[PDB]
């Protein structure tokens, strides 16, 4: 469970937005 | 001796290739910038090698050499893409040094004593071009990047042209890696000598190489004890603090057991920088411009089962996370190193 | 001078108050351990008194000289318990030194290299007294204390006295303070010279005093960094690490910077022990066994709206879930260290 | 929401269980 909820990434790049 | 052993296997990028017609050595040696750590070889393999196959399965870096991915692309230029790109505006950073450290605009509000050392600045293409041939002109030593995401804002040419990518073989890839959505083709065009700093990026990438030469040194995500990323509300989230040409190994002693795996890609060749992986991109000194074009993939969701122990990524991506956390539950992203600290001192470290 | 001044309210748990019917001096100041940090009063007041309604209010430590709300069992001492405490088996730690470190027994696992300097035996209070009693005879160095919560097998006499409880007081202050469920009443007997090692509870305690004399130094949240708590996952969790017979200001610097707020309660006194204070409590030299009983309450739960900054108690609260949580997730409490300095090492600290 | 899930409190004191 909460594994699960500090296992999910974010798609941030070498770019803005 | 084991360690003679290890200092042959750090060969770097190995020997420069010889182009097709003997067309001389593609690149020197003394085009690379020297640094501090020793760095094996990325593979080169081909396509159909069950190999290349098994190394992007393992999340592994390995640079494709005939994957014709962006063939129509690699008759790209200046003149070309000044005809054909469009007339729509072109995200150019401008430097005074070969470092061009990326930053997240949204996040400068909470750092203001943060001062970037290159600026963006919006033109279209020919002014890009233009300030391209006056620096050259008048000799100065500014330098400029572009790095611009492809648009509905290109020429039916250059759009002719993306119908020509290979989308068969990368569609493939993304179906057999289960991985999400393409969100975009970043496009960057960088003057000689010019440096993209350590990080590493939250999506799949398969950087297709077209004008130029690039030297990429590469790091696993396990060796995120040496890098030093900055804290992840800092408009330099992700970029490593560690300065390349100058290590700070009082700040930083773990730079002392980095080692890369780096490769030189030219026209033609797709290096597959998988998510996670740090990565150091720079053109060559004296190879005159260069032009990529990069496919970045969200990563495939987190299986249903978690397996143990954690690989390296699952163990960033909640480092992450706990940075995230504490920013929103403290309010205010200045608390969290405070915090972590309390949290620490003489109870783990 | 303001450094003058300060030594000056640093008059610890002041003048021994003088008992009624010139019994003389209730206690010596030479009964009192000494230590290397300087201690406050905690207030003394009535609890009619209004100030002690707000000290209560706002979570801050005052001893309560007129409750009657354990006036039935001032009469209680060894042989009267002996009678009435019933034949249920009693949890009785014994040591070798004065202090008693308390250490969670489902949290050993965790930790195969903690070897706990006291153990605990389930006895009859007889035997309790027994063996207290050979101890005593034979002039031994053995330490006991008896700690158990009160349950069904009390006698009647004792399940009378539980009756005559100022039950209509601590009711209110339940009450009013949006207080949860009274979760248990400790009993405490200890020798002379016992000690109770800084630490801090999860739930607002009514610390009734009944027989001997006990002194209380307390901290307050904020005092986190000076007294470097066990981690969560060790059985000694909640408990200081430092030792203040002789601190380790190599370990922990930050303890030279603790100031607490002491008291000496006696029979018929109430001392509100605010959750999450920190707390030293030790039964005077020479002062003979103390017996005292508490009152443990579940904390009101979270506010609706959240307020900031955060208060220190807050910040502890994540901390620990901080813990908590990465122990889960890595599937291993001994990784949650090396996680945590790898977040901040070059990072944030 | 992840706030209300930091603050939550244990109810642990000096005793076993
Ligand atoms: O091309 C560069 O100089 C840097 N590229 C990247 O960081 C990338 O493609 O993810
Ligand atoms: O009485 C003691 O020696 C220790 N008491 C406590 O820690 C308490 O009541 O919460
Ligand atoms: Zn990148
Ligand atoms: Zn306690």
């Amino acid at each position: 469970e909460v594994v699960k909820l500090l296992l999910e990434h974010g798609a941030d790049v070498l770019a803005q937005d | 001796m084991a360690a003679t052993a290890a200092e042959a296997v750090a060969s770097g990028s190995g020997e420069p290739r010889e182009e097709a017609g003997a067309l001389g050595p593609a690149w020197d040696e003394s085009q690379l910038r020297s640094y501090s750590f020793p760095t094996r070889p990325i593979p080169r393999l081909s396509q159909s090698d069950p190999r290349a196959e098994e190394l992007i399965e393992n999340e592994e870096p390995v640079v494709l050499t005939d994957t014709n991915l962006v063939y129509p692309a690699l008759k790209w230029d200046l003149e070309y893409l000044q005809e054909n790109i469009g007339n729509g505006d072109f995200s150019v950073y401008s430097a005074s040094t070969h470092k061009f450290l990326y930053y997240d605009e949204k996040k400068m509000a909470n750092f203001q004593n943060f001062k970037p050392r290159s600026n963006r600045e919006e033109m279209k293409f020919h002014e890009f071009v233009e300030k391209l041939q006056d620096i050259q002109q008048r000799g100065g030593e500014e330098r400029l990047y572009l790095q611009q995401t492809l648009n509905d804002t290109v020429g039916r040419k250059i759009v002719m042209d993306f119908l020509g990518f290979n989308w068969n073989w990368i569609n493939k890839q993304q179906g057999k890696r289960g991985w999400g959505q393409l969100t975009s083709n970043l496009l960057l065009i960088g003057m000689e000598g010019n440096v993209t700093p350590a990080h590493y990026d939250e999506q799949q990438n398969f950087f297709a190489q077209i004008k130029g030469y690039k030297r990429c040194i590469l790091f696993p995500p396990d060796q995120f004890e040496c890098l030093y990323p900055y804290p992840v509300h800092h408009p330099c989230d992700r970029q490593s603090q560690v300065d390349f040409d100058n290590p700070d190994y009082e700040r930083f002693p773990n730079f002392q057991n980095v080692v890369g795996y780096e490769t030189v890609v030219g026209p033609g060749d797709v290096l597959y920088i998988p998510m996670y992986w740090w990565h150091h991109i720079e053109s060559l000194l004296n190879g005159g411009i260069t032009i990529t074009v990069n496919f970045w993939y969200k990563g495939a969701p987190t299986p249903k089962r978690i397996e143990y122990p954690l690989k390296a990524h699952q163990k960033v991506a909640i480092m992450r996370n706990i940075e995230k956390m504490l920013g929103e539950a403290l309010g205010n992203p200045q608390e969290v190193g405070p915090l972590l600290n309390t949290m620490i001192k003489g109870r783990y470290n």
